[PDB]
Formats: C-alpha cells, structure tokens, sequence
DNA sequence: ATTGGCCAGCTAGGATCACAATCCCGGTGCCGAGGCCGCTCAATTGGTCGTAGACAGCTCTAGCACCGCTTAAACGCACGTACGGATTCCGTACGTGCGTTTAAGCGGTGCTAGAGCTGTCTACGACCAATTGAGCGGCCTCGGCACCGGGATTGTGATCCTAGCTGGCCAAT
DNA sequence: ATTGGCCAGCTAGGATCACAATCCCGGTGCCGAGGCCGCTCAATTGGTCGTAGACAGCTCTAGCACCGCTTAAACGCACGTACGGAATCCGTACGTGCGTTTAAGCGGTGCTAGAGCTGTCTACGACCAATTGAGCGGCCTCGGCACCGGGATTGTGATCCTAGCTGGCCAAT
C-alpha cells in the first residue's frame, strides 16, 4: 500500500539533498510558505556551483601534479576564473594565500 | 551520543567524484566548501525572501529562486545555473 | 593580568613578509607604524563585533563562529571555520 | 553545454659639413684646457639640450657642425639660445671655438652660429 | 665573495611568499595582541584557539590586500617604495578612513 | 477610495517640531526621511533576525534589538541610542 | 469596563508609532514570534536617530539662514558629522549634491 | 512604435562630464578621458538596469517602476534615498 | 581686454557646482541613453519618469564619487590633470573592475 | 693695455587701476507646506492557551597557566647601491573665449497600453501520523605527500680577455 | 737636441667561471582521507483541509508620441600658457649580510571555568472578537523662498612706478 520511499533528490537527479534545503528554508522563516519546486531548484543551483568550483580546483590540482584538493587549489581556481572572482570577490579563503602577481614594473630589465 | 552538527560534506564528495573520479579532497577544503555552499544558499534564500515580501507575496516558488539567481550570479553562471535548475525541476515534476 | 604594549609583537619582519606576499618590493621604514595602527583599528572593529555577539549569547568564550559572523557583517566573509 | 573558462583581467601598471671640434686642434686644445663644466652652455647650443657632465667632453669634442643652412628654422632655433645667453659667456664660447672676442650681442649670435654651421681650422 | 644586488633577493622572497600559504605572523604574539585588544571591551575573556586562528586569517588577508592596493598606488606614482601616504590613500579610496 | 501607502511622515514632522519649533520641512526631505527610517529599521530588524537564528533562538526581545543596535551604530550613537531605548522600555514596563 | 484606549506609544513616551513597528516586524517574517518590548525599543531607536539627523540639518539650515530643511541640508548635516557619515557612507541622497571640498593643492598661491 | 536608439551614448556630452568632474573638485581634465568615462558609465548603467529589469520581469510588470531601480541599487550596495525605498 | 588666467574660472566653476545641487546631465539625452541600454535586456520597456530620475541621481552620484577618488589619486601622483590611468586605478582599488 | 663710471636701456616687484564676479538688501508672487475634517482601517483591550525560554544542575571539554629545550627568527650594526626627489627644460595639450549650430526644455494635445484593483476558485502547501533508510560517529586502514638527499639545471654576480685611449721612453725629429 | 710611435696602463663591453638557488627524481614513513557498520531521526508518504494566488474582467492613471518656439547649451576653432614629463644630479635611506640575542613553538602536565546538555515550570506572546480613534486624503489658504534690480565689496588681471643691473665709450690707470 506504500510506494517505495525514494528521496525527492532521486526524483530530481541531484546529489545535493533537496529535503535538507526545504527544511532549512522553512527553519529560516524566509516566508510563511515555501513552494515545492523551490528547494529542488535551489539544490540544483547549489549543486551546479559546487560542481563548477570542484572542477576548476581539480584542474588546477592536476597542474600542480597534486591529486588532492587543498585550500590553495580553491583559491587558484576561483581567482583565475573571472565569473567566480566576481561572485566571491569579497571572500577571504583561509589557508588560500594569494594568486602570484608580480607587477611588471617591479621586475628588473 | 551528543548533538550532531549538520554539514554538506558527503554531497560535495559525491559531486567531486562525478567531476574528477581520480581526485580526492582534504578536510580543510571540505570546510571551505561547507562554508561556501552555506553562504551561497543564504544569499539566494535571503534574496528570495526579500523579493517575495517586495511583491506582498508570501510564497517562495521556483520563480523567486530563479529571479534571485539571475540577480546574484553574474552572466554565464546565471545562464547555466538557471538552465540547469529549470531542467531539474522539470524532471521532478515529470515524475 | 593587564597585557600591555603587545602591538610591537607584530614585528617589523612579519610586516615585511606580509608585504612581500602583497608583491611589495621596497618598503619605507615609516610603513611599520602606519600598518600597526591600521591593524589595531581593524582588530578593534572585528573584536568589538565578535565580543558583542558573545555578550548577547552570554557565553564568555569568543568562538570562531563569532569572528566569522563579525567579518560577515563587515563584508569580509571568511570561509573555513564552520560558516 | 559546459561554460567557457573566462580568464580574469587585472590592472597592471651632430656631425654635419665641418671638421670635428677634436680634429680642429686649437678647439681641442681649448676643450682640453678648460674644466668640463664650461662646456654645458656649448652643448646646450649644439643639441638644444645639455647631456651628462660625464659625457659632456665627448658630446662637444665629437661635434662636426650643424647639417643645416643659415637663415633656416633650425638656425633661428640656434639664434634663440644665443640671444638668451649673455655677452660674457658668448665671448667664452667665441674663445674656446678660436673666434675673436669682440662684437655686439647680435654679432656674437650670428658669428658663433656661422662658424658652428661649418666649423673648420 | 657573493652579494646579491639590492632588489634581487627581494624578488626571490616575493615568489616564495606567494607560492606559499603558511601564516606570515608568529602565532603567539598575535594571540597576545588579540587578548590585549579584547581587554578593553570585556575583562577576563576566553578565546577558543580556533577563534584566534580565524582572526589571524582575516587580519593577514586584510593587510595583504591592503598592500596589493598600496603597491598599485605606489607604482602609479612611478615610485617603488610604498610610503604611508600610499596606504592612507588606499584606505581613503576603499572607503576605510582615518 | 484606493489602496493607501503607509509612510512615517507625520511622526517625523512631530519629532521635528520637538527639535526645532520654528522649522518646517519640504516634501522631498520627508521622502528622504521616510526612506532613511525604513532603511535603518530594515538594518536593525534584519540584524535582529539573523542574531536570533544564530542563537537557535526564536524570539526578538529587547536584548536582540539592543545588540543589533550596538553592532550597527558606531560609538556615540550606539551609546545614546541604547541608553534612550532602555529608558523608553523601562517607562513602558512601569505602566 | 473598558479602560481608555491609549496607544502603546504614549505608554512609551515616543513620537514614532510603536504599533506600526510591531506590525511591520510581524509582517516581515523576521521571526515567528516578536517580543513585546522589541517594537518599543526599536521605535525609540529610530526616533532618536531621526531626531539627531533633523537637529543637525536644522542647525545647518540656520547657518544658511534658511528656515526650511531641504535635501542639501541633510547632506551637509550627515557628511559633516563623522558618526553618521560612517553609518550612511554607502548612501546617495538625491538632490543632496556634495560637501564643498577643494583639495589644498588645487588652490593657487 | 519600436525604434532602435543606437549610438546615443555620445549624448553624455563632453561639457556634461566636465560639470560632473567640477562637482568632484577636478581642476584639469585630459581631453581623452571622456570616452573612457562614457565607457565606465555605460558599464554601471548596464549593471543597474540589469538588476532593475530582472525585478520587473519577476513582478510580471512591463514597466520598470522607480521602486525597482532603488531596489537594484540597494543590491549594488549603493542605497538611494528619496524615492520610496 | 580681459582674460582669466587658465585655472581661475575653473576654480570658480568648482565652487559653483558644489554649492549647487541641480542635475548636471541633461535629462532627455540621459533618458534616451537609459532606454538604449534597456533595449538589450527587454524589448519595448516602459519607464516611469520617476525611475529614470532615480537612475540619474544614482549615476551622477556614482560618477561624482569616482572623480573625487580619481582626483585624490591624481594629486597623489603630484599631477593635476586626471587621466584614464587614474580612473582605472580608482576602480581597481574600489574593487570595481574592467 | 687695463679698470671704473655714465647714459640709456632693460627687467622685477609693489603698487595702482579697472572691471567682473560675488554678495547683499529689499520687494514681489506663487505655489507647496501646513492646518482642518470625516472616515476608515489598524491599533488597542481583554481573556485564553502552551510553549519558548529562563533557570538550575550535571558533565566534561577545552581553555588557561606554567616549564624547559630547541632553535629559527628577531634584533642591531656596517656597508653601499639605488632610489626618491629636487631641479631644469621643452612641447603641446589643455583651457579660455569668440561665433555658430542644435536640440533641450517647455507646454499642449491625443492615444492607450498597461498599472492597479476586485472576485472566483482551486491547485497547492501546511499539518499530522506512520514509515524508514539516508546520514552521522567510531573505528580501521593505507595511499598521498611533505621531507630528505643526490644530481642537474638555471640564474646571478664575479671575474677575465680584448679593444680603445692616454701617458712615458727611446728614437726620431 | 726634443718628443711622437711603441709599449704600458686604464677603462668598457663581451665572454667566461663560480657557485648557489631552483628543480627534478627517487625513497620513506606519517597520518589524515576514505570506507565500513550500526544506530538514529529527519525525510518520505498518504490523507485532509484551509487558503492565498492565477486568472479574467474591469477602470483609468500615467506613459508614450508628436509639434512648435525659445532660448541655453553644445559645438568648433584660434590662441597661448601652464602643465606633464623627459632629462639630470644630489643625498641617503633602505636593503643585504653577518653575528649575536630573544622567545616562539613544542610537548607535557595540571587545574578548572564554563560550554553544552537536560529537566522544570512558567511568564510571555499568539490568537480572537469587539472596540475605536489615529492617520489618511482631499481642500484650502498663505508665508517662504526664488527671483531680480539696484547698489556695495572683493578678486582678478592689466598696468605704472621705483629700483638694480648691463653695455659701449670716455676718463684714469
């Protein structure tokens, strides 16, 4: 009489938990009522962004011949990508250091 | 048994396996991603909340998230994110 | 006890190292007093906000979460401490 | 499809028709006898700008006259410097060039310049 | 006999401290500084280590960015030595102020 | 009879009379003050909201407003505002 | 049987409407529940700030020998006061213009 | 009904920029700066209008109401007082 | 015969346009500009006048502040003429970017 | 043959003159600010319910304090190059002021899309209980990698060799 | 008989060498990343019920379009002078390196405040219904203020006057 419980996530084809998002939205009193598709869409968005970051960072890792992502590879990924750097420009990433930038003038001739 | 603190780590891990099967991730990185995800989520949700009060409207539906996204993410992010979200919610409603 | 005059603990070479990370090649000896004063200001603000959250919670340990939230108020969000 | 990986953009900040003054042996003798600091006013006239006091002895000694002709706009530009000089320094410029030390200001201008158009022994 | 021309080792140092991430300020002095500051707002405070660590990451980041901007200014004046007038300028433009 | 839009004008005008009996105020100025008041109010209330979720706490009481104030207003404003608010809420509870 | 209705405002000794504040707080979904003293305190704060602004502006008006506050006066009041300028530093006041500031160097001698 | 208003940015005329600069306290202005500052401006307005029209599209209105513009600026971190914000 | 030494009338002009508040850009050209911009995001939009007016107040304020900062830079280079390198600098430091 | 003074001429600074800009004083009218009125909706008042949160008590994590040893970093000094900054000069690119062109501003009319409100209704979400499997913590382990050491490469500064000019001696002059 | 070619000495550019900073490669041993398991509770599922928001229909405010005078502003160009910026040369302050001093870091131990949890209970706020008067919009009216004409004052630019210096000839040496 009871259909096999499958998480809304599965219904959506996402890795991020939709139900968790939903719960947070209602626990955040963002509005008295939260539509059903809102947590789905939101989860999808977050998932996408995460995917993007992790892709770039891992790329940068293969460039350091490093198999495992550490905070520097995130800093590199982000700052080297203009779109994210705009998104995360006010953000300081602990243990991230800086993007190597020696101003042209400073180099001797 | 004591109060357990929710994070997103395992999901980030799954995503990462989809993107770079050979690659792992340090705990510190995971703390970064946790914070990051939370921050993005907060920005979007808060935007949605305000954009819903703005219209004397009570309910955050796909439309509000979509709008909020377009506002926050600049350009190509906005486009791809919107498209993906639409895809996902479509697939959800279909089943 | 009254800790006093600890700002000199931000020693000259440490300022020099931070500058190098900035890409600064040459530093006038006057920078040090300026950058200490700047830094003291910064801390004052951050710590005032953090302490204020602490006070409100009635905790007495300023907690990493409080610092992150303070920064978040300043528009200086910090990732990597449980934000 | 996938995004394109848009990279960030960052904000990053004279030997004309004469003999050389070193080949004109009397002028070379004067240029060797005077201190190098006397030559500045001559090199200012020769190039429309004096160079380093280190090179200044070379800069005057290697000069072989103007490529120009008298009455031309470059000759008028030499008259500007010579008219903005004063009779004592003009007579010193005459002396080191082996020119005779008499003349009213406008004669000093034209006589120095007629020589530096075609400096010869 | 060997002596680097002034500004060489400096450039090597830059390449090093940018390739690196480790904390540029000694931890214990910074800690005692933080406590000195807190002493004005509340007496006998206790700081989780993590909190101090966070403050340090923040303060370092802030100063680093400050020097980046300052350097920009200094170069823009055709100078190379950054001077307090360049920091004050940087702050004034950021909207930080004296 | 049509939908009527709330503003704060009349209150601002009362305040002003208490401060400068001889002085009036232009409509444009009033629009500025309206916007300003709304903005301050929004900042404080939003701060309170977040500072209450931060504590896993559900209710904004005088303590949250007070804290929020201290955070937002710099120095002498913080002091005097806090003092005044305390005074007012005291007087309220007394009657 | 019914006590004479007197606005909470009166009970508080404020010019700003406390009840209006209350209503907004609950209509803003800041939290599921809003304590009683919160709108009082908030109203008081807003009232204070308003008072401060108007005071300074009106002062500046008597310095322009102008009896009636116009946006320029607000701009003057705010920017000349440090504490507010810090509060309202990201704010652009329509019809406010600028605080007269000719950099020393620019003046001839 | 529908007319393209192309190449209208030159309507931010040289003297207008000169007046704005004077308000800034700028005493002397290069003649080349004007095309730069037009480009700057265009960028700014692009962002603002983007956000405004976004809000409007959400509200399903077809007219960007002042309330939209102010709210857009507010997100740009550049709050504007005096329009009902 | 009367001719102000260059930079005098300029200083008079500054004192004037700071004492004043009125809109420094002609309204109708700015309006047509705004519509030109909108034309890329949505076809046949309609703007309340008030909206345009708001946009103008914002735009003007932004540029004014930009020139203030720019001037600061320019003086800091011991120059007086502000140039594009000074604006680009100002923006780069504010965190606005090309 | 040289040195000092005289007449004429020139240039700099302090002052004088003229004019425009700024300001100030007072009269004018006009329109937006400010007051009054009736209505209505939002604020207020009273009684009820429960549940959020204050408070107290317990556990034990983790923050504090302190010590000693090692050692890298900090400090102080000597030294010298490169740099900042002052100076000068030059070209021209700005600024300023004419006359001219032009399109901004204003007011008016005409048109109507579309803002805004209201009523219907029902698709959607809140709430509840019952279900359960996804997610958390603990633990175990095992590969990634930071470190070390040898070898290789590169980069930097130090050095030598040669080409050129200048000075002295012997031979030529 | 004296000094210009010959050789010797000095200097600058190219080539060369030393050597030490960086890189590359293997090996190694560490411990944090990652998997597994069992338990828990938040996610799921179905049903019910109110309810707010999509939708059509409406009225009309407000945006858009077009027109024609009236200026004010934008424009283009001439003229010139203050500026930017290339050159230059000084002092020196900031770097670099060395040797000595300091205390950061580790790690290890001991102590205890107070974080975090749970349980109690209770004041406080949500809620509802009834009440009502504060606040709104519409009308009106009238004083502040923009303006403008005439003076008065100041700031600017152009000009004159007083002063010191320079050149050729005459007088004295």
């Amino acid at each position: 009489a009871r259909a096999k419980a499958k998480t809304r996530s599965s219904r959506a084809g996402l890795q991020f938990p939709v139900g968790r998002v939903h719960r947070l939205l209602r626990k955040g009193n963002y509005s008295e009522r939260v539509g059903a598709g809102a947590p789905v869409y939101l989860a999808a968005v977050l998932e996408y962004l995460t995917a993007e970051i992790l892709e770039l960072a891992g790329n940068a890792a293969r460039d350091n011949k490093k198999t495992r992502i550490i905070p520097r590879h995130l800093q590199l990924a982000i700052r080297n990508d203009e779109e994210l750097n705009k998104l995360l420009g006010r953000v300081t990433i602990a243990q991230g250091g800086v993007l190597p930038n020696i101003q042209a003038v400073l180099l001797p001739k | 048994k004591r109060s357990r603190k929710e994070s997103y780590s395992i999901y980030v891990y799954k995503v990462l396996k989809q993107v770079h099967p050979d690659t792992g991730i340090s705990s510190k990185a995971m703390g970064i991603m946790n914070s990051f995800v939370n921050d993005i989520f907060e920005r979007i949700a808060g935007e949605a909340s305000r954009l819903a009060h703005y219209n004397k409207r009570s309910t955050i539906t796909s439309r509000e998230i979509q709008t909020a996204v377009r506002l926050l993410l600049p350009g190509e992010l906005a486009k791809h994110a919107v498209s993906e979200g639409t895809k996902a919610v479509t697939k959800y409603t279909s089943a | 006890k009254v800790l006093r005059d600890n700002i000199q603990g931000i020693t000259k070479p440490a300022i020099r190292r931070l500058a190098r990370r900035g890409g600064v090649k040459r530093i006038s000896g006057l920078i040090y007093e300026e950058t200490r004063g700047v830094l003291k200001v910064f801390l004052e603000n951050v710590i005032r906000d953090a302490v204020t959250y602490t006070e409100h919670a009635k905790r007495k340990t300023v907690t990493a979460m409080d610092v992150v939230y303070a920064l978040k108020r300043q528009g200086r969000t910090l990732y990597g401490f449980g934000g | 499809g996938k995004r394109e990986k848009k990279k960030v953009e960052r904000l990053t900040m004279a030997q004309g028709k004469g003999q050389k003054l070193c080949e004109i042996e009397r002028i070379h003798f004067f240029l060797s006898k005077k201190k190098t600091d006397e030559l500045r006013n001559l090199h200012k006239l020769l190039y429309n700008r004096p160079g380093t006091v280190s090179s200044l002895k070379k800069n005057v000694g290697q000069f072989s006259g103007f490529p120009f002709e008298k009455g031309s706009v470059q000759y008028k530009k030499k008259e500007e410097m010579l008219k903005k000089f004063r009779n004592a320094m003009l007579k010193s410029i005459c002396e080191v060039l082996d020119l005779e030390r008499s003349g009213v200001n406008s004669e000093l201008v034209k006589r120095i310049l007629n020589f530096l158009m075609h400096p010869k022994p | 006999p060997h002596r680097y021309r002034p500004g060489t080792v400096a450039l090597r140092e830059i390449r090093r401290y940018q390739k690196s991430t480790e904390l540029l300020i000694r931890k214990l002095p910074f800690q005692r500084l933080v406590r000195e500051i807190a002493q004005d707002f509340k007496t006998d405070l206790r700081f989780q280590s993590s909190a101090v660590m966070a403050l340090q990451e923040a303060c370092e980041a802030y100063l680093v960015g400050l020097f980046e901007d300052t350097n920009l200014c200094a170069i823009h004046a055709k100078r190379v030595t950054i001077m307090p007038k360049d920091i004050q300028l940087a702050r004034r433009i950021r909207g930080e102020r004296a």
